[PDB]
């Protein structure tokens, strides 16, 4: 697990903030 | 030796970093006892662009 857990330094921050931001899509 | 690892990319800007990486290379090639060996760059963990920003923080902090 630690072998694959370490997987352009600015594009990595761009994709991390891309993934981390959204979640969604009386009578 | 196997090309360009894409992690050790010194920018065209701030090319002064090479003159310090020469010393950091030639340290261990003289401290190790025996034959002085040819030494090649392998890895910079934070990236070559973010490496010298630490040196620039030390230059602002003096």
């Amino acid at each position: 697990a630690h072998v694959a857990s370490h997987g352009s330094s600015e594009i990595q921050r761009h994709i991390t903030e891309f993934i981390s931001s959204w979640q969604n899509h009386a009578q | 030796k196997d090309g360009r690892h894409l992690n050790t990319d010194i920018p065209p800007r701030m090319g002064w970093l090479r003159a310090i990486l020469r010393f950091l290379g030639a340290g261990m090639a003289m401290t190790a006892t025996g034959v002085a060996v040819d030494i090649y760059l392998e890895d910079i963990h934070g990236g070559g662009r973010s490496l010298g920003q630490r040196f620039m923080t030390w230059m602002r902090q003096e």
